[PDB]
RNA sequence: UAUCGAGAGGU
DNA sequence: CACTCTACCGATAAGCAGAGCTACCTCTCGAT
DNA sequence: GCTCTGCTTATCGGTAGAGTG
């Protein structure tokens, strides 16, 4: 009902800053609570490093579900909205 | 984690539903009556059940748990009594409604003085608003001075014909004159609040609709007091001056100053009454329930402690800089949080903060135990609270805290999996830094810590402009971020140089200065 | 734990005791209203089910995700063993036993020319295909909510009933 | 003592976008607090023994339909320095319109 | 559509200079010899001259700067004042390619003058603030975007691309690129709480500051004041 | 003590000690009690007369 | 301003509030609708399907 | 009684279970978690239909916790009583204090007060049996009773009967 | 439209509501001495019709509340004899963007 | 490890 | 058909009371 | 102790209409 469908989605394929940093921290938080890393882990170790090398790769399996002011909503990928 | 657990959801608040709480449900949520003014048994020890601080109330005391819900003084938020009032009395933040609503309705029935037949009375229906609907209401009403039996053959809408009073307000009193058929003589009588409530309870419901009232949340006899709620001692906590002197709060004794007054009205209306008295000891009881809630009454004489200084009233609680909202809600005191002079240091980025030593063994961040960082959490752990790098505590998966300063055999702990470590701040953990005033958000930026010997905290003299900064004393505030979540908000968002260009001139906000700009002429 | 559609009911100023279940007087609650709602938000009448309905719709449920559970290739005891935990076990197999005992029809032939018949209020028409009757005297007894009603055939319903009903 | 994290500080937290920072620092950084309401009257009358595992709100005769809230602890005082004054604040945890 | 940290003085150069002076800079005849373009600065300088159909694209190239100049000199600007803070240096963006592709020289150019006229006036659709195919979004999206496609227009013009800043076809292309990448990273992120933001930033400058001004000024404008001094 | 408002506050001062010519300014100090409340400037000034 | 008499104006006018503000937000310590607050972030079955089978809840 | 109701369960999951197989791994515990319990408010939770294609949605990551919380959304067969319902049952056991007896989940005690008067405890017959001239109520004997009170601990519910009344009684 | 010299009565101005669904507007004849619209700083102001609205409402999603307004007695408002509910469409100059169109709804 | 005030100070 | 004579709603001020008055930080001292 | 705005009370006509010569 309130959900947009993909084809007719109008919001921006950019990550925000916004989203970047709460996924990233969000991401770090599971990490550290062992969840399943969808990259090698070579040297760095940290959530945080691992997070941003999953973000880099297109691997954080999380989406953004973006509202607009009317309640409806777009869910994005972090697999699929552009990084810088 | 540190909330024991409950088996009932955890949701958030997503609507407010504010009204009034009539009569029948103060009584349905109390857990006790209060009755006697005695706040003790009988000196000896224990408070007194009936009493303001019956210990159905809860418990506000470290080996005493809750006699209603069984928790502890942590966990027990307290619960509400119900004390019965004698007369009813007016509540003082309604009074000029109250006024208002005498006017809209007859004084004798309780009918809307004008009915949908009116054509202008029925666009103010129309409006969806229940505040600008009962003005509407009221704009037209206030002047129509007697209730009509008919409307505009004979077709009856129900009135009963009498004359409408002009209502003025007198302190806490109303006064109503209806001028008796020219002009006679017009005689004042007085609008008590029992008068009004009753009269109050006969109002439609079509006609509490068209006043802006709520047939169920907000019923416009439940602005006049008939019993009173009694907050539990959360609310009104005693303190203890020197060890074994202990005060009462001023709302205990606002509340034991009404259960006194209470008890005259019932002493006089059963016995010795010289009439000029019952209307002196029911004033009062007006006069206590009114000051109990606002203290600042225009045109009357404040309540006073036997100190001499003015009651402190609930209203007053909420309101002000320092009062319930602007002090305690939209801004509080925290933890994990530090201050001390600050310092220039030529040899550190843009992005560091220097940090004193002390300051970096006191303040702690709680990481996660991981298998690849459970060597070095248990070397901190090893070197303990005092020494650098080490850790202040070890947090269980159940929320139990190991204190390791009390702790002898610190060797001797393993950590799991999942534990946390608090350990001591370190070297490139992120932390907020403010200089006030916090003009704009540049005030307030996200500095890598390295820790330093010395107290004050170091700046690169490239910041100073933003936060305003200089060394003549100047102190500066550093917060601690908590979690993985709120340390990536600090470095991704905040960070010193995310923060070079500043949105409000489209221009850099930090620059060369002092030293390196003289020197580099 | 585990809630449902009907949801709100918050605090009026007036209280209610016509609330007391009683299935006499056909008063079964807040959550058994004549109009229930899906997970869409779309109204739907409620859907009460006869011993006989109630028996196809467990043990087709039951042998379906037995069927699932195989990606794609009879008895109660063995039936009743689909489901996860002793607790579920139980509860099952004490049901399909009832089931077994008292379903008069057993099969969709006879429980769809039941659900025609009666195809009155959804509780009524549960309790007409579950309790095998004689005569309107003990229909009436038994289901005291078809007094006022004043439809009957009643009779040829219960001897259509009692004629479907197969032997045992 | 700890610092005051005042609404001139507040508000740059805001324009920073730092939701999780602000929501931490005034809550588990300070009087974070756990309250039981009744889902029907919304009010914190609720008397949970957790112990016992057993919730129910009186005056709506309710002890199923019971929800947990982490609060701070001043807006437990506000909203019962309100009930003093005869307002009713109902926490609802769904919407309406 | 932009976020305030974005945005940097520029010159809309359609704006100033006398009418001659205009028609020098932008204007290419493919008839007279000595109006067209020079030369040594292409290499396809043979089949130029007299291709009438080709005059048609620089035509429509040339109209369009009229009508920018036009629209920034009635209605928008009227004093005149063609400095204004605008996101996307292009001055940056083409003295990096000069130096990337290394546009010395004195080489002439391989680049055509299709590729300018279209590659331009693509570009100017691709820079989305507004994303959607109904009527009134691709009319803000338009309306959104209009000033910067005139500093773009005034900038990327067939004779400036060829006789002043000399790119080739590697360096226009990447030209066009960098702009379209760039003018993306200049809009305002959505959660952007741009209230406190312009709170603080009219603020602050108060905090340190014949017609009333300063701050008792300011106060009777926030105020609405009946009596003003 | 029982009018402690409304009676004028700061009359009376612990004389400070912190070094000795803070001691003498102390012994030599005026107050006007116009308030904080109401802000003019007037009474502020350094007036001519103050020579 | 006028801290009290706004919340006796809206008992006495059953004001419903619907918490959307960011100082509603702020006091009741939740999440406030901006910055990192303006979106939900919701887990993507669909990209953890590419995990080697291992990896899968017991 | 037997219903369809519409049911929902919220399935909070902790981050190392986010795995190839997560939304099957919360379709069984859903069955898990769900079948065979009791409440008071829809009663026994008999079996929960097309459970191999619930639609488990999406997970809400909790701000600050990392673990994800659903709401699985079902639909199943429950079953609860209700005073005045007449119901069959078949008998478990008979003591001198009355009987029981099975009504599908749950287990119905019919106390001797709300026996009829001619029914009499036989101890000493075989199998033993309460008894009547052409009544005959041993164990495994089909009975309808008429359920006359329930009682909710909220993990069984109580059910007491009667057979005191008019067309109750053996069948 | 009713053009007037010095004054109208409270009285015969209460004959102005009571004469529907004919609209009746009144007018100082000084006020018209200039036409405001005219000004500089006034911007073409344009009816939308019941049907561009609608585009606009959905375009936005908006409730009608969430336009932002102008007031009946808004002098262009009353040169356009705006009703309740009618929306004119504002192009106005920019200088960020060039062009800019505002929306204002009819109180 | 109190509460309410007051006074003097720091940037 | 020319007069007043009073019941209306404007539009007046008109007087009034209260609401509000930067951010964070230090220390001493007296009364309850 | 000082500025502001809004809200609650008197004055001002102003008509606008029956009673009038
Ligand atoms: N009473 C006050 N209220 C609020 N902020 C204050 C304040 N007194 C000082 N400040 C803060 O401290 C700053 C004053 O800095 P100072 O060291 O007092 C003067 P400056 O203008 O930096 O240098 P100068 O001594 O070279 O003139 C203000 O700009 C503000 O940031
Ligand atoms: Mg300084
Ligand atoms: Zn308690
Ligand atoms: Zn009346
Ligand atoms: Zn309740």
């Amino acid at each position: 009902e309130l959900a947009i469908l993909k084809e007719e989605r109008t919001t921006t394929p950019y990550l925000t800053k916004y989203e970047r940093a709460r996924i990233l921290g969000t991401r770090a938080l599971q990490i550290s609570m062992n969840a399943p890393v969808l990259v090698d882990i070579e040297g760095e170790t940290d959530p945080l490093q691992i997070a941003m090398k999953e973000l880099s790769q297109r691997k954080i399996p999380l989406v953004i579900r973006r509202y607009l002011p009317d309640g409806s909503y777009e869910d994005w990928g972090c697999d699929e909205l552009i990084v810088d | 984690s540190q909330f024991p657990y409950s088996s009932a959801p955890l949701r958030s608040v997503k609507e407010v539903q504010f009204g009034l709480l009539s009569p029948e449900e103060i009584r349905a949520i109390s857990v006790v009556k209060i009755e006697y003014p005695e706040i003790m048994d009988e000196s000896r020890q224990r408070p007194r059940e009936g009493g303001l601080n019956d210990p159905k109330l809860g418990s506000i005391d470290r080996n005493f748990k809750c006699q209603t819900c069984g928790e502890g003084m942590a966990e027990c938020p307290g619960h509400f009594g119900h004390m019965e009032l004698a007369k009813p009395v007016f509540h003082i933040g309604f009074i000029p409604k109250i006024k208002k609503v005498c006017e809209c309705i007859c004084m004798n029935c309780g009918k809307l003085l004008l009915d949908e037949t009116n054509p202008t009375m029925a666009q103010a229906i129309r409006i969806r608003d229940p505040k600008k609907r009962f003005n509407a209401v009221w704009q037209l009403c206030k002047t129509k001075m007697v209730c009509e039996a008919d409307a505009p053959k004979v077709v009856s809408r129900g009135g009963c014909g009498n004359t409408q009073p002009v209502v003025r307000k007198d302190g806490m009193k109303l006064w109503g004159t209806w001028k008796k058929s020219r002009d006679a003589q017009p005689e004042r009588k007085l609008l008590t609040p029992g008068e009004i409530l009753n009269v109050f309870k006969h109002i439609s419901p079509e006609d509490c609709f068209r006043l802006g009232f709520n047939e169920d949340y907000a019923r416009p006899e439940w602005m006049i007091i008939t019993v009173l709620p009694v907050p539990p001692p959360q609310v009104r906590p005693s303190i203890a001056m020197d060890e074994t002197t202990q005060g009462q709060d001023d709302l205990t004794h606002k509340l034991s100053d009404i259960l006194k007054a209470n008890i005259n009205v019932q002493k006089l209306e059963m016995d010795g009454s010289p009439q000029h008295i019952i209307n002196e000891v029911e004033q009062l009881l007006q006069f206590h329930v009114a000051t109990y809630m606002d203290n600042d009454i225009a045109g009357q004489p404040q309540a006073l402690q036997k100190s001499g200084r003015p009651v402190k009233a609930i209203r007053a609680r909420l309101k002000g800089k320092e009062g319930r909202l602007r002090g305690n809600l939209m801004g509080k005191r925290v933890d994990f949080s530090a201050r001390t002079v600050i310092s220039g240091d030529p040899n550190l980025e843009l992005d560091q903060v220097g940090v004193p030593i002390s300051i970096a063994k006191t303040l702690s961040y709680p990481e996660t135990v991981t298998q690849y960082n459970i060597h070095r959490l248990t070397e901190y752990v090893r070197n303990g609270p005092n020494e650098h790098p080490g850790a202040k505590y070890v947090i269980r998966d159940n929320g139990d805290r190991i204190d390791l300063r009390y702790h002898k055999r610190a060797g001797d702990i393993v950590l799991q999996y999942g534990w946390k470590v608090e350990r001591h701040l370190m070297d490139d953990d992120p932390v907020l830094f403010n200089r006030q005033p916090s003009l704009h958000k540049m005030s307030m930026m996200a500095h890598r810590v390295k820790v330093m010997p010395y107290s004050t905290f170091r700046l690169n003299l490239s910041v100073t402009s933003p936060y305003n900064a200089d060394f003549d004393g100047d102190e500066m505030n550093l917060h601690v971020p908590q979690s993985e979540e709120t340390r990536a908000e600090l470095s991704q968002l905040c960070a010193v140089p995310l923060q070079i260009v500043s949105p409000q001139s489209n221009k850099p906000v930090m620059g060369i200065v002092q030293d390196t700009l003289c020197g580099v002429r | 734990v585990s809630t449902s559609t009907v949801g709100a009911r918050r605090r009026r100023a007036k209280q209610q005791v016509d609330d007391e279940e009683n299935a006499t007087l056909l008063r079964l609650g807040p959550e058994f209203a004549l109009k229930q709602y899906d997970h869409d938000g779309n109204e739907h009448d409620l859907i009460a089910l006869s011993l006989s309905e109630s028996r196809l719709l467990i043990r087709e449920a039951l042998k379906a995700r037995s069927r699932a559970r195989n990606g794609g290739v009879i008895d109660d005891d063995e039936l009743a063993k689909v489901t996860s935990g002793a607790v579920a076990n139980g509860v099952v197999k004490k049901t399909l036993d009832y089931l077994n005992t008292f379903a008069r029809f057993k099969d969709e032939e006879t429980c769809t020319a039941v659900d025609q018949l009666l195809h009155l209020h959804p509780f009524e028409i549960a309790q007409l295909s579950s309790l095998g009757c004689e005569d309107v005297d003990e229909a009436i007894t038994l289901i005291p909510s078809l007094a006022a009603k004043k439809e009957v055939n009643l009779q040829r319903i219960l001897d259509e009933l009692n004629r479907l009903e197969d032997p045992y | 003592g700890g610092l005051r994290f005042g609404e001139m500080e507040r508000d740059c937290m805001i324009a920073h976008g730092a939701a999780g920072f602000l929501k931490e620092r005034l809550m588990e950084a300070s009087d974070a607090f756990r309250v039981h309401v009744c889902g029907i009257c919304g009010l914190m009358s609720v008397i949970a023994n957790l112990k016992k595992n057993q919730f129910e709100c009186r005056s709506c005769k309710n002890k199923t339909n019971i929800y947990q809230l982490h609060i701070p602890y001043a807006a437990k005082l506000l909203f019962q320095e309100l009930m003093a004054m005869n307002i009713a604040p109902r926490l609802y945890t769904e919407r309406s319109g | 559509g932009l976020d305030g940290t974005q945005v940097e003085r520029q010159t809309i150069d359609t704006i100033p200079g006398s009418d001659k002076a205009f028609h020098k800079r932008y204007y290419v005849d493919l008839m007279d010899e000595k109006n067209s373009i020079k030369p040594d600065v292409i290499e396809y300088a043979a089949d130029i001259l007299g291709d009438v159909e080709l005059q048609k694209e620089l035509n429509s190239e040339y109209e369009q700067l009229v009508s920018d100049r036009k629209f920034l000199r009635e209605i928008v600007f009227v004093n005149g004042d063609h400095n204004w803070p605008l996101p996307v240096n292009l001055r940056r963006i083409i003295q990096n390619a000069q130096q990337i592709f290394h546009l010395d020289r004195a080489k002439a150019s391989d680049l055509t003058i299709p590729e300018i006229i279209h590659g331009v006036r693509d570009l100017c659709k691709k820079l989305f603030v507004l994303r959607g195919e109904n009527e009134l979004i691709k009319e803000a999206q338009q309306n959104a975007t209009s000033l910067f496609q005139c500093l773009v227009r005034a900038r990327l013009a067939t004779r400036r691309i060829l006789e002043e800043f000399r790119l080739n076809r590697d360096a226009f292309e990447w030209v066009l690129g960098t702009i379209e990448a760039q003018f993306q990273r200049s809009l305002v992120h959505p959660g952007e709480m741009v209230g406190v933001i312009a709170a603080q930033s009219i603020g602050e400058p108060a905090t340190q500051m014949n017609v009333t001004l300063g701050v008792p000024r300011l106060k009777e404008i926030l105020n609405v004041a009946k009596n003003i001094k | 003590q029982k009018k402690a408002m409304s009676s004028r506050a700061g009359v009376s001062q612990v004389l400070n000690r912190y070094t000795y010519s803070s001691t003498l300014s102390h012994l030599r100090r005026t107050n006007t009690p116009i308030g904080r409340d109401g802000k003019l400037a007037k009474p502020r000034q350094l007036h001519n007369t103050h020579w | 301003e006028e801290t009290v008499e706004i919340l006796f104006e809206a008992g006495a006018a059953a004001e419903l509030d619907d918490c959307r503000g960011v100082s509603e937000n702020v006091m009741l310590g939740q999440l406030a609708p901006m910055g990192t607050g303006a979106f939900d972030v919701m887990i993507d079955e669909k990209l953890l399907t590419s995990l080697p089978a291992d990896y899968a809840p017991t | 009684m037997f219903f369809l109701k519409d049911l929902s369960l919220i399935l909070t999951l902790h981050p190392s279970y986010f795995g190839p197989q997560m939304n099957q791994y919360l379709r069984e515990k859903l069955l898990t978690d769900v079948e065979g319990t009791c409440t008071g408010q829809f009663g026994y939770i008999v079996t929960v239909l097309d459970g191999m294609n619930i639609d488990v949605g999406k997970g809400r990551i909790i701000p600050g916790s990392g673990s994800a919380e659903f709401e699985v959304k079902y639909r199943a067969v429950v079953w609860k009583p209700f005073k005045g319902e007449v119901v069959d049952a078949i008998v478990s056991n008979v003591s001198p204090i009355g009987f029981f007896a099975d009504v599908g989940p749950l287990n119905v005690f019919v106390s001797t007060r709300l026996i009829p008067d001619n029914l009499v405890y036989n101890p000493s017959n075989s199998p033993p049996a309460y008894m009547s001239n052409d009544e005959l109520i041993t164990k495994g004997s089909k009975v309808r009773l008429k359920v006359v009170g329930t009682r909710t601990d909220v993990n069984e519910i109580y059910a007491i009967g009667s057979i005191k009344e008019d067309f109750l009684g053996a069948i | 439209i009713f053009i007037y010299q010095n004054n109208i009565t409270p009285s015969a101005n209460k004959m102005i509501p009571t004469v529907s669904p004919a609209i009746i507007e009144t007018f100082q004849e000084s006020d018209l001495v200039v036409n405001i619209t005219h000004h500089e700083l006034v911007p073409k102001h344009i009816r939308l019709s019941d049907g561009e609205k609608s585009q606009l409402l959905q375009r936005y999603k908006l409730k009608e509340s969430q336009l932002p307004r102008i007031q009946r007695e808004d002098p262009v408002a009353r040169y356009l004899g705006l009703k309740r509910g009618q929306v004119v469409k504002i192009i106005r100059r920019s200088e960020t963007s060039g062009r800019y169109a505002s929306y204002r709804i009819c109180l």
